[PDB]
């Protein structure tokens, strides 16, 4: 109940992703090549959260250790930040009945979706820019903030360690894009492309479709397409069991279906069929 | 007009006479508003709910509205 | 025309004088171009966020430009 | 009319005189009616099973009758 | 026609004229072509890249040449 | 007729001297059959395999059979 996120080095910041991923999920041994395996999110045995310290910001002398994030486990929701300075726990408004043990707890007013972070925020994902500064940059944020208002700081502060944190969680490929701009000397900075947001917006569908895989030549799901297993698991690294609102499409209304070795999602395959 | 039944569509046939049968529940019901054919078949491949909307409530009655869920 | 509400498509309903009604937000809104039918469904099925754009905006209102994002 | 053949589409075929053939089940029967062609290809793409009703049970036999499930 | 723009289509809008808007690459052009505004839509919902030509090459101009890629 | 070209659709054209122009395997081939050329989107768009049969089976061919795997 307890993850560090070292973000001193690249290989710091990508181990310790890999230590999380193995603590939730389990291999699906279906979606496999290279000793890399689809991850399944165990949500078999109930849901709880976890708290993933912040590390590693200020590699050279570490003061920036004060950064808790709250995390749901069954959909990997991020229901709020905790300021390890005072220990009160502020949470979205969208979990207003969320407790994490040894805290006090402040409702923020306005809720964790990515339609709200980005009104308050100002800002789109796409485009979205991350480097060491920026980070440094929203971590003070969120420790100099107290009160109840969802400020346009904080969603900044939030929308970038929603994605290193939670989305890198659940996609290599935004892992591998941000992962290089900590070694790089120069400050260059990640720059959340177009194709990145689409994979964010097609993980409960994706989640759904892929364990129907069983060899298709392609996986097709909305905007998202794999060419073969490799581009797969290049960019998909843990899904949503689908055998706190559940993230998985609504039961028995996204199936996959197979046709000439492509594997498809229901919902996308019916709304390109309609010829007028 | 009110509604008659809701469900999954069981299935659809195309009738020798130019018009759409679909099966929600116990009813099997046509319409031959031609437009409805693409739409009623992506529901059905996609599992929506649908609520078809006649006062023509029976086997074999006729309807024009339906409520895509 | 202004912005009156964005948001996925909750429900879309064929009404019997062949208009079509969507539901986005809180507004249930119809359009009476016959084009926009297929391409809403669509838009439904696939969880596309749609903004429909009119000044009628009321529960009831009639609209014809709608951005697809 | 009486059922003929019963199964997936194992493949469809645009005809030079404008026709569309269906090869179901060991039939492959074909139709003039143009509705059918769009409905016909999605059930091939999604896997319906289909169900030709027709007297021509026969291959080169003409249909107008489909069940999709 | 020359080429004008080519990549993934970010977002469509229906008109109030029935003329579609699509926005490729830096640039939003409109087609008033019919047959057009449900495949350019699927060519969103897929991700598809096509490339668009046209004289009238910057924001706003039209077009009725698409090449789906 | 013979086959003249089989495999996935590379790209289709939709022009404005009115001709839709698919390259499909090797060569470019263009068909004037309206509703052949919905179809063909759509095996474009899902990934079908397509076999164009012709006797014109050069670039800039015309063709009207095809077969839909």
């Amino acid at each position: 109940k307890e993850f560090t996120l070292d973000f001193s080095t690249a290989k710091t910041y990508v181990d310790s992703l890999n230590v999380i991923r193995s603590a939730i999920g389990t291999p699906l041994q279906t979606i496999s090549s290279g000793g890399t395996s689809l991850l399944m999110i165990d949500s078999g045995t109930g849901d709880n959260l976890f708290a993933v310290d912040v590390r590693g910001i200020d590699p050279e002398e570490g003061r920036f250790n004060n950064l808790r994030l709250i995390v749901e486990r069954n959909n990997l929701y991020v229901t709020g930040f905790v300021n390890r300075t005072n220990n009160v726990f502020y949470r979205f408004a969208d979990f207003s009945h969320v407790t994490f043990p040894g805290t006090t707890a402040v409702t923020l007013s306005g809720d964790s979706s990515y339609t709200t972070l980005q009104r308050v925020a100002g800002i789109s994902r796409t485009g979205m820019q991350i480097n060491r500064h920026s980070l440094t940059t929203s971590y003070l944020d969120l420790m100099s903030h107290s009160g109840t208002s969802l400020t346009q700081s904080v969603a900044r502060a939030m929308l970038r360690f929603v994605t290193v944190t939670a989305e890198a969680l659940r996609f290599r490929q935004i892992q591998r894009g941000f992962r290089t701009t900590l070694d790089d000397l120069s400050g260059r900075s990640y720059v959340m492309t177009a194709e990145d947001v689409d994979l964010t917006l097609n993980w409960g569908r994706l989640s759904s479709v892929l364990p129907d895989y069983h060899g298709q030549d392609s996986v097709r799901v909305g905007r998202i397409s794999f060419g073969s297993i490799n581009a797969i698991l290049g960019s998909v690294a843990l899904i949503l069991n689908c055998h706190f609102p559940s993230m998985c499409p609504a039961d028995g209304r996204v199936r996959g279906i197979t046709h000439n070795k492509i594997l498809w999602d229901s919902s996308t395959l019916g709304a390109i069929l309609m010829r007028r | 007009t009110p509604d008659c039944v809701t469900g999954k569509v069981e299935y659809t046939k195309y009738n020798d006479d130019d018009t759409f049968t679909v099966k929600v529940g116990d009813k099997e019901l046509f319409t031959n508003r031609w437009n409805l054919q693409s739409l009623l078949l992506s529901a059905q491949i996609t599992g929506m709910t649908v609520t078809i909307k006649t006062n023509a409530c029976h086997n074999g009655g006729g309807f024009s509205e339906v409520i895509f869920r």
